[PDB]
């Protein structure tokens, strides 16, 4: 239910560098 | 005592799959994985460079990757010394998103033991899988054969883990990939390829987002090898 893991389970995190 | 090898000596290197899933139905949520393209360029000239036939398809279903490598150990491959298979997308450990929504990399697989592709046998089957195997994040610190014989996966990342990415350079096991290949991947075996290709993931690359809870982290790759062989694309 955590945003930050809304992100990660949807493999939106990314590594922005 | 010394042993070696795996022929090479064939009119062809052998068949290289490349899947590229970047866009995923609304159904499943998953985001668009911007920068793959980028990956499957890169790895498109890579395996080409070293001697595969390689074929990408793009945003495949679960059914359409099944059908895809199942037609690939239907092939014939007594001319070909090695398959590869690269796959591109969102998983989860033992999974692999398709466009559709989830498949078990098992049954991907499955199609090449021993003794559903014989053309294949005591020939190296490999398999690089580039997706989670999981969400979390690694935050820092200071004669007869088994027909499962002689696989070779190299997972972009260890089991439970998730897989960084860049948008505009790619993803970080790629990327390291692809650097190693270009410089010897004509001149050492897999397994010290694969270990060199662990070292940079592991030496330089630290993710860096805005949001802190994703800053700095780290990872690591996973070889996993059933190769009863060295393995060399240069006869």
């Amino acid at each position: 239910e955590t945003h930050a893991d809304y992100l990660l389970r949807t493999g939106q995190v990314v590594d922005i560098s | 005592v010394p042993t070696y090898q795996y022929n090479m000596n064939f009119e062809k290197l052998g068949k290289c799959i490349i899947i590229n899933n970047k866009n995923f139905d609304k159904v499943t949520g998953m985001g668009v994985r911007n920068g793959t393209d980028k990956d499957a360029e890169a790895l498109f000239k890579c395996f080409r460079s070293l001697g595969f036939d390689v074929i990408v398809y793009n945003d495949c279903s679960c059914a359409k990757m099944q059908d895809l490598l199942k037609k690939a150990s239907e092939e014939d491959h007594t001319n070909a010394a090695c398959f590869a298979c690269i796959l591109l997308s969102h998983g989860e450990e033992n999974v692999i998103y398709g466009k559709d929504g989830v498949t078990p990399i098992k049954d991907l697989t499955a199609h090449f033991r021993g003794d559903r592709c014989k053309t294949l046998l005591e020939k190296p089957k490999l398999f690089f899988i580039q997706a989670c195997r999981g969400t979390e994040l690694d935050d820092g610190i200071q004669y007869k054969i088994p027909v499962e014989a002689d696989f070779l996966f190299a997972y972009s990342t260890v089991p439970g883990y998730y897989s960084w990415r860049s948008p505009g350079r790619g993803s970080w096991f790629v990327q390291a990939l692809c650097s190693i290949l270009e410089e010897h991947g004509k001149d050492l075996e897999i397994m010290q390829i694969l270990t060199r290709v662990n070292d940079r993931v592991a030496r330089h690359f630290e993710s860096q987002s805005d949001d802190p809870h994703f800053h700095e982290k780290k990872q690591i790759p996973c070889v996993v090898s059933m190769l009863t062989k060295e393995l060399y694309f240069s006869q």
